[PDB]
């Protein structure tokens, strides 16, 4: 018809709900990301070439490919082998792996950061790659990172409205629903983008408040 | 103690060092002088391999350590590194930064390291901030901090790679001092600096690099009041 | 069943098609975006307070906000207006606006980038600050610019397997296509995937190769 | 001609400058020395406004500029400002670089303006120079290039803003020997310097700063030599 915004304030329990299915989502895929993008990057660390080197492809390959083919494939793919994986664990799987890549990158990066003059006074008093990397440099380079990562987290959330298109109850899926008994696309949409953009706001402003700390 | 024997050093196509030969011996205070690119901290850093010669070889006290077969963790004990750029340990206090390495080195006992630290911290006048972070420190502070650092390790010999050039002026002086000090007390010393009263005042050896060579060496006296090489005299007529 | 890759090969003529369809769609939601995100930048450099907090609004929520909610408000969204977008046109739209808001934020980054003394030396010798601009600084910019811009058009690349679900013909929408006459979804996807790596790696050579020529 | 009236300057809780007068008049060479932090580089910089004071009033032949009501760029038409490190445009040639002011501020004949600059290259002694672009240049090549280019645009007063400070030693005197020549040559300069050897050879004023204030001036061989305050002996005494 033409906009009504105020129509839309009986479905608040669906957005709430929506949203919920998104932090939920977003939280524990970052929380394996991460997780697993530490590993990842110490195997990129090891001596041995060989691990080092899949863990270049591995980093490689999911950075240069989309998030939604990963989540397609893990889903989609996957069934032709009798596998029904639900749609949330499939978004999970995709994100914690998207995300796993990004995270083996930032802490690399973090750690890079910290200035070389730092490695080198330890290394020039006699401690070894092991004790400068315990006692000075990782302790240095944590702080390179948590902002890094939790900026990463915010980006998760944006993210993490593509698994809607699988058919997960988050956030954007909620306006399929509403409209299916609306007939409205746009004033559900409106809202959720105001949403997204909300959480946006709030985590960055948490973000960088716990950065100027630092 | 210390050789450096007819070394080379390349950075990619970049030519540093073109076939250097130092020796310095206990209690020597040998300092390093000339123009930039010349080679002097490529050839100081080389001593305690934290460069490595593309080609020559470099001993300390008689075993050669680049060689690869040698445990350059125990070189560095004994060859003390003093930076440009301070290189003090953010996150750590003043003593925190002096007392860590002979803690975790040297397994030595807290309470002894506190009074190691404590002493060096007085030894250089930095006794009222041993709590303080290497932040709240002025720049002459710092080094004077980082060169207590050093010392808790005791070295037989102690680098000193351009410790007062990224110094403001009024805080060279107290940085010097120290350095003289040591000397003083017999500590064996290598010096790159661009402090020509220094080399006058404390130097026994005093080594003029240039191209990525010594083209001349001799006494504070003989390199500043009686030099020899025509490449010597031009560097020191812009410089004093 | 079990994997057949072999299968899949005589499938070549659509994801060629898939891909030919991932470029057009990328390239021009790119030349939009960029054109788009250049005036945008013009604006939060206005004086006038009105137009400054506008396209910083405007910057801060599309760069807040999902591209699959940018994408889905203007194809959904716009129906009940009587408004009848095809996919190709929707999908342009929300990358050349996505786009445009990260090339707006890329220039302004890309001209703070040049070091203040630039400034400080050209308005201490009578220039003013448009003379300064044109003769100085942008020139200087630019190849700050460059390099991030051809940065964005990789990851529009990416972004663009999004509008496959809108149900454009694009090299993601490829893997429905084929599977609805094989009933694999595996192997089209493992193509897919790799088509896309090569494409990254394709550009991001060519894109570090630019970038040694001008720095 | 410069008049800097009791001005002040915050940057956020900063107090940099805190109640500063300064006038200087034509044909003075007038050399600000002093701690680091002092406030020497923004009293320098309120001059040509590339500062502005939080509070106070810069009169320049007689007018106030920072009242807002006043053409700033043809008052630095007038006025000159070498910054310590260079800020010479990168992608222009060396002829370029001098030339650009002048044809596009002044909107000076190409054909004059060119020659013009080949003149003032050659007078800083880097006429073989002029096509190279700034990266070719040494650090001594490179500041005395950039004032090839500030006087094109003839000021009236040259800004010294540590003009000598990111130079190799053996760089200083070319930089510094130029300096001089001007100084020589009546140019009215305000020159914050390290350097006391300038001040020493052609200084007419030498103004002392301390915790953003001036706490002594007089002649170099007064404040060389014969200083009052204890804050200058005790500057003095650590640098000298
Ligand atoms: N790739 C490189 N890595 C490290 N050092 C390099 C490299 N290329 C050149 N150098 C220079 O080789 C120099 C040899 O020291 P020299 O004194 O001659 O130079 P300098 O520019 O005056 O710097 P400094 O006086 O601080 O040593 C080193 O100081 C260092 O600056
Ligand atoms: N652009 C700026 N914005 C804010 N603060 C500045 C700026 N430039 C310098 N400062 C601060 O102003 C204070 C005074 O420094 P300034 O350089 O003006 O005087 P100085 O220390 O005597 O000179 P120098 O540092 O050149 O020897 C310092 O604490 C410095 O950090």
């Amino acid at each position: 018809m033409t906009v009504d915004f105020l129509s839309m304030v009986k479905y608040t329990p669906l957005f709430i709900s929506g949203l919920i299915m998104t932090l939920k989502l977003t939280f524990l895929a970052v929380t394996i990301g991460v997780l697993m993008g530490l590993f990842i990057a110490l195997m990129k660390m090891s001596s041995i070439k060989p691990i080092k080197l899949v863990a270049s492809s591995y980093i490689e390959v999911i950075r240069g490919t989309p998030l939604l083919v990963q989540l397609l494939l893990i889903y989609n793919g996957l069934m032709q082998f009798g596998m029904n994986i639900p749609a949330f664990t499939a978004g999970v799987s995709a994100l914690a792996i998207n995300s796993s890549a990004y995270v083996a990158e930032i802490i690399r990066a973090g750690i890079q950061a910290v200035d070389p003059g730092q490695n080198e006074a330890a290394r020039s008093l006699g401690m070894t790659h092991a004790m400068a990397m315990r006692y000075v440099i990782i302790p240095q380079a944590i702080k390179n990172i948590l902002p890094a990562l939790g900026n990463e987290f915010i980006v998760m959330l944006k993210e993490s409205a593509i698994v809607s298109v699988i058919g997960f109850a988050d956030l954007t899926r909620q306006a399929d629903i509403i409209q299916s008994v609306t007939y409205r696309y746009f004033e559900p949409y409106i809202i959720i983008a105001a949403i997204y953009f909300v959480m946006t706001l709030t985590f960055s402003k948490l973000l960088s408040l716990f950065e100027r700390r630092l | 103690m210390i050789f450096v024997n007819d070394v080379y050093k390349n950075f990619g196509s970049l030519e540093v060092l073109k076939g250097v030969t130092l020796k310095v011996n206990k209690g020597e205070v040998v300092v390093i002088i000339g123009p930039s690119g010349s080679g002097k901290s490529t050839l100081l850093r080389c001593i305690n391999l934290l460069e490595e010669p593309t080609k020559g070889e470099v001993f300390i006290d008689g075993v050669k350590i680049n060689n690869g077969k040698v445990n350059i963790n125990k070189v560095r004990q004994k060859v003390g590194m003093v930076f440009q750029h301070f290189n003090l340990f953010p996150h750590l206090t003043a003593i925190e930064n002096i007392t860590l390495a002979p803690v975790k080195v040297k397994k030595m006992n807290k309470k002894e390291a506190e009074e190691l630290a404590v002493d060096l911290l007085a030894k250089v006048g930095l006794l009222d901030k041993k709590d303080q972070y290497p932040i709240k420190l002025s720049g002459g502070q710092k080094q004077r901090l980082a060169i207590a650092r050093a010392l808790a390790m005791q070295p037989e010999v102690m680098l000193f790679d351009e410790p007062t050039s990224a110094l403001d002026p009024e805080m060279v002086k107290e940085v010097l001092n120290v350095m003289k000090q040591l000397a003083n007390e017999g500590m064996t010393m290598v010096v790159v600096t661009h402090e020509m009263g220094f080399a006058r005042e404390v130097g026994d050896r005093v080594i003029f690099m240039d191209d990525g060579v010594i083209v001349e060496e001799g006494t504070p006296e003989e390199i500043f009041y009686r030099a020899k090489n025509e490449r010597t005299r031009e560097f020191l007529s812009k410089i004093l």
